């Protein structure tokens, strides 16, 4: 029903599993072929991550008017990395 | 409607949703089902303001224009049941570099 | 990919529910884009146009796509009967790399993306800016 995905930090954040499959990494990480552990994303990053699994699952095939993600100028570059390497 | 929240202790940080009608009570609830904790052991904050579980998340001041999924609203935790609850500690994310 | 002139009018109106400037592009006869005045970010316009035209939505400032009425492409059908066709204009669900990306380019300026600490890779996908005859050669390739 849940999953944990741990920052380099140690934050922990436990979000519902079909949000996480959202990422294709993930989808892979876990369920391959429970925990994750991301010894490269910050809590700062993973924490938008998050934000964009419920966004987007939220939004997706709807009708109803869509709001802008916002993203921080200071977060911008890591979260392209994060984004990048979690194929979402 | 439903609200989006981040229910927040001690590095951990659990995000999920709720009816703005729901009451804080059965937030305690999901939460047993997940960090495995009777309601009774757990307490719920909203900006150091502790919680009735008898009030809807509406009432607390969760609403939809406050609990939006890109910006969930946060809900400090606290454990320990009757017997000494700890004080409310939630860990800061880490800093953007910059 | 293109409109088919039947002098048929189709009166449509162009509601712009998204947090962006909107350029609107009327596909010309010969499939080559046409662009028509830009709606500030939440106003509307009514327009004269046709059954069978192609109309496709944009952002003005960098011409990331847009949804009208949930699909890629708008085509004004038999107006008269309640006469006015409406276009609904939304931001779709960008992925969040896309998201990064547009954030990122109006942030820094083109000839400044290789001093950005980032992969090699990355630096080609910031200086491949979103571009409508791609994405028109895209939809033909599909």
């Amino acid at each position: 029903m849940y999953v944990k995905l741990i920052s380099s930090d140690g934050h922990e954040f436990i979000v519902k599993r079909e949000h996480a499959l959202t990422s294709g990494t993930i989808k892979a990480m876990l369920s391959g072929p429970n925990e994750v552990n991301f010894r490269e994303i910050p809590s700062h990053v993973l924490s938008k991550v998050c934000m964009y699994f419920t966004y987007k699952v939220r939004y997706t095939n709807s009708s109803t008017e869509i709001p802008e993600f916002p993203i921080a100028p200071e977060i911008a570059l890591e979260l392209l990395m994060a984004a990048n390497f979690l194929d979402c | 409607m439903d609200v989006f929240l981040m229910i927040r202790r001690h590095k951990t940080t659990i995000f999920t949703d709720a009816k703005e009608s729901s009451t804080v009570f059965e937030l305690k609830r999901i939460v047993e089902g997940i960090l495995k904790r009777p309601p009774d052991e757990q307490r719920l904050y909203k900006d150091d303001q502790l919680l009735d579980d008898g009030k809807t998340l509406g009432e607390c001041g969760f609403t939809s224009q406050t609990a939006r999924p890109q910006a969930p609203a946060t809900v400090g935790l606290a454990f320990r049941a009757d017997d000494t609850f700890e004080a409310l500690c939630i860990e800061p994310f880490s800093s953007p570099p910059e | 990919l293109r409109s088919v002139n039947s002098r048929e009018p189709s009166q449509v109106i162009f509601c712009n529910r998204s947090p962006r400037v909107v350029l609107p592009v009327w596909l010309n006869f010969d499939g080559e884009p046409q662009p028509y005045p830009t709606l500030p970010p939440g106003t509307g316009r009514r327009i004269h146009s046709y059954r069978g035209h192609l109309w496709l939505f944009r952002d003005a400032g960098t011409h990331d796509g847009l949804l009208v009425n949930q699909t890629e492409l708008f085509v004004p059908s038999l107006n008269v009967d309640g006469q006015p066709i409406f276009a609904n204009i939304t931001l779709p669900v960008y992925t969040l790399k896309e998201r990064c990306l547009q954030v990122v380019r109006s942030l820094v300026k083109p000839e400044n993306y290789r001093r950005l600490d980032i992969v090699r890779s990355l630096y080609e996908d910031l200086e491949d800016h979103p571009n409508v005859q791609k994405d028109l050669e895209r939809l033909t390739q599909e």
